[PDB]
């Protein structure tokens, strides 16, 4: 049902050109009119572009009006977004989604229904700098009581972690990343554990970086 | 449906007994379904008997019987003598026991003795066995409920034309 | 069947004691080893049949 | 019900998936079709809220009161069967009632929406065309594809050709 | 009862198929058994008769259940023929009862 | 769904205290405001007579067949619980389905009274104005603070000024 | 709830001038437009006057138009109605209520209600004559059987007759008043009793006339 793929993210260097591209399946994709809005780091929603079902018109933003363009095709089910000139304010997430739109940007099928189907999937988190895609540096934090692991000085931020490969989920905490004066950012995970079992138990925490193809493991003793 | 028992019982058991409050054909009878189990003797005890009925149809067929309780402790030793009465039946789906209770009671229809009526419904190929000792009312002729019918209970009288 | 499990049948051996918040009966549940009968059957079947374990 | 739908439109337009009321003109350009947003959203969001309150049900949780692999005793069984069924009845016919009441109420809206929409279209061409009757404007001057468009925006004045109009019909 | 919830006991009354087999049981002497409790009281007495045989037996037992409160004490007076039990059931909770035949999907 | 209070009317009146539907106008005296008598009594007896016919209710005597201070048979206990919570799941389906309904053909029936005054007003200013559509009357020619009561009290000649306002529109 | 207080009666004089005055209290009285009604003794009804809840307009009934006054207060809950030139058409009782009325005569917080306050509480009874006001003379009518009062002579008739304080209702008989040549009314009141307690109980009669301050008790005796 709700299963999608997306291609178009990495580091691209300021000037160029992004090309974006997401792909869904699970239904009918040459009906419904589907939106591509991008949500700068932090909060903040900013809407970029509509497109029909049958790309009758666009209507682009005007904050990024004729700069961007989006585009689609209904017989492999694909939605395309090119955009150039791609300063500073365009490093955010883009997502693709179907979003309750007026209805002649929708099929007439899909009219009579309450269904009001529903989407938004992943996300592509775009950014743009001088790119020095750097490898992540990781250090064991050893000492109720608990233990972690930090990631230092890597570039850019589609980094994820978990403690055993993924089973370990309870008490933990995984902090948001804090950039430093050597553009390079830092991010701590930390897990709880009672005060019994320190040199008891396998404790590995892991540590995956999509644009380095890094991957890092750590154990944890006192 | 009615359909005989065949349950057949020995010289010393008058299964013919009658009473004045049941007219037939101007002389003393009994229900046409049932048979009143006695000793044909006056004053002797009723043989410890045992009776088996076994169902042959297809579909589920209902037994009516009856426990008889007499008036006074003469009518008792007459009927069936002065040994201790007992009365058991059994099936795969039901097994129950009666004792025969004397008691002093008013007079209906002219007597004072009573009869309670038992009744269960036998499935296709199970069997029911009766053991008794005096004070049992056989049936002589089970029934079978075939369809399904409306029940009306009503006074008002029957129009044939509407 | 759920008075086999109160009464401790061999055919519920497997279910004499346990938690459940779906208890769910077959047409062959057996309830007697040996033969015989339960008074008020239905509703201690209905109270065996709500409850969540025993 | 309302003179539209069942009334003087003695003809559907098949040909008209842009929406359920929409226009068609014919000038000198030629033949030309669109369809107005405000009714058609009216009637799709009134239809969806609909179909959301009724799709919505707690169904508050019930047990079985009647054994499924077991006798029940005659009498309570039988009490069982006629409160089930009358249960079902009521339940059937409210489920009737609901159903034809609603579909009626969807209808008459759906002509109440192309009514007010066909009143709304003759406020803004107040005293400048005639309608014959037929779902049609007998436009007297005439109507650019700009001036279609000002129809469709709301933004069409009656100020601009009013003398015109008078002219033509008094010569 | 020594529990903060109400517990559920079952027992049952033995009826032989013959007079042997009651004398080989209970003994030549008059059987009777009396259950009582602050909320219940009742008197079973075991009865021979003969009865057909299923899986292959002809004696029968019937089974009586009840619930006893917190708090409350039950009796058994029994001259033989009591089904005494070895332990009480406690019911927990609700539960939602299903009886049907379709088999069971894990999946959906 | 008429196109008058949520159609052309894009706006309410929350100053006009004095009725349901009022008349607001600006002449050369000044700005006046006044109240319709007819529709606001008609809205106002409709309304009451449904809240009359609502809650009056005899409720046939029932009695207890649920003892509080001892325990009931297990079955027919559950018996009795399937039943009252089947009228409670009936009876909060058609209190839900009345409210809903009521309240629906309340706001329609408000919004026909005040369409149906409306046309009762055009009928009376026939042929001497114009309706610019938001609900206003764009009077071609003058009305004083007396012709405006004799609009209220239904009183207003057309005949009067028909052949003034045809000597303003053509010259 | 229902509870109110009337002042104004008492016996005016033809030419002189009445003033009447109701106020109410157990709700709120600044929104719900009050009436003033007539009736004449004996039978008939006839409206005098409505007022608004804010006093805008009055519209008098044409019998009194012109001659009449109405006016309310809503800060001390007030209705107060002033008439001159009181000929032999004014002798009757003014009753001061609340009625179905005009919805703009009433507030737009009562239009939203099925409840129709209802009221019309008790009367005044003016009187207009050369005024003689005169006491009441009782006498005791004595003998199934029965035993009365009857009073006479006296002027006006706002007479209240009760048995034993108020205590024996059953079998009682109030007559009206009957006016003779002299400008003087009488009435009669009786009860009736079974035929074996002549000099048994105590009887006892009690009339009472407001505009003479008269309280009269007579007992019954064969
Ligand atoms: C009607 O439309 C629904 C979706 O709105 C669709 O599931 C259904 O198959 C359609 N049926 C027909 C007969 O067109
Ligand atoms: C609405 O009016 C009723 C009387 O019609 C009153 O009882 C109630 O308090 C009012 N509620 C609000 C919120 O104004």
């Amino acid at each position: 049902q709700v299963q999608l793929l997306e291609s178009g993210g990495g580091v691209v260097q300021p000037g160029r050109s992004l090309r974006l591209s997401c792909a869904a399946s699970g239904f009918t994709f040459s009906n419904y009119g589907m939106h591509w809005v991008r949500q700068a780091p932090g909060k903040g929603l900013e809407w970029v572009a509509i497109i029909s079902f049958d790309g009758s018109k666009k209507y682009y933003a005007n904050s990024v009006k004729g700069r961007s363009t989006i585009s689609r095709d209904n017989s492999k089910n694909t939605l395309s977004l090119q955009m150039e000139s791609l300063g500073p304010e365009d490093t955010a997430l883009y997502y693709c989604a179907k979003l309750p739109s007026p209805y002649y940007f929708d099929s007439r099928f899909v009219w009579v229904a309450a269904s009001a189907f529903h989407f938004w999937g992943q996300g592509i988190l775009v950014t743009v700098s001088s790119a020095s895609t750097k490898g992540p540096s990781v250090f064991p934090l050893a000492p109720t009581a608990a233990l972690g692991c930090l990631v230092k000085d890597y570039f850019p931020e589609p980094v994820t972690v978990s403690w055993n490969s993924g089973a370990l989920t309870s008490g933990v905490h995984t902090f948001p990343a804090v950039l430093q004066s050597s553009g390079l950012y830092s991010l701590s995970s930390v897990v709880t554990v009672p005060s019994s079992s320190l040199g008891t138990q396998t404790y590995i925490c892991n540590v995956n970086h999509k644009p380095s193809n890094t991957k890092v493991d750590k154990r944890v003793e006192p | 449906n009615k359909i005989s028992t065949g349950f057949t019982y020995g010289s010393s058991i008058n299964s013919a007994g009658t009473t004045r409050a049941c007219m037939r054909n101007g002389g003393n009878s009994f229900y046409a379904e049932l048979k009143w189990l006695v000793s044909k003797s006056k004053g002797q005890n009723f043989p410890q008997t045992t009776n088996t009925y076994r169902n042959t149809d297809t579909a589920e067929h209902l037994i009516m019987w009856g426990i008889h309780h007499p008036s006074s402790t003469q009518e008792k030793n007459d009927l069936y003598g002065t040994q201790s009465l007992s009365i058991s039946v059994g099936s795969s789906t039901y097994r129950n026991n009666f004792v025969p209770v004397v008691g002093a009671r008013p007079q209906v229809n002219g007597q004072s003795g009573r009869i309670d009526f038992h009744w269960t419904l036998v499935q296709p190929g199970d069997n029911i066995t009766f053991s008794h000792n005096g004070g049992l009312i056989a049936p002589s002729r089970v029934s079978k409920l075939i369809g399904r019918g409306l029940g009306i209970q009503s006074d008002a009288p029957i129009d044939n034309n509407c | 069947h759920p008075i086999g499990m109160l009464i401790g049948t061999p055919a519920c051996d497997l279910h004499l004691t346990g938690m459940w918040d779906t208890l769910i009966e077959r047409e062959n549940a057996i309830a007697y080893c040996y033969p015989g009968a339960t008074v008020n059957v239905e509703a201690l079947r209905q109270k065996i049949m709500e409850s969540g374990g025993i | 019900l309302f003179g539209a739908i069942a009334g003087f439109l003695e003809n559907g337009w098949e040909g008209m998936v842009d929406g359920w009321y929409g226009f068609r003109h014919q000038n000198a350009q030629g033949t030309g079709q669109a369809a107005d947003y405000k009714s058609t959203q009216a009637a799709i969001d009134q239809i969806t809220g609909k179909l959301n309150r009724l799709v919505e049900k707690t169904n508050t949780e019930f047990e079985s009161i009647e054994s499924e692999f077991s006798e029940i005793e005659h009498q309570i069984g039988n009490v069982i069967n006629w409160t089930k069924d009358s249960i079902t009845d009521i339940w059937t016919y409210q489920a009737e009632l609901l159903v034809a009441m609603e579909n009626q109420h969807t209808i008459d809206m759906a002509d109440s929406e192309m009514l007010n929409l066909y009143e709304r279209v003759r406020k803004q061409l107040r005293q400048n065309a005639e309608e014959d009757g037929k779902g049609c404007f007998e436009i007297y001057h005439a109507c650019d594809d700009s001036c279609m468009e000002s129809i469709r925006n709301n933004t069409y004045d009656h100020s601009q050709y009013r003398e015109e109009a008078l002219l033509n019909r008094l010569n």
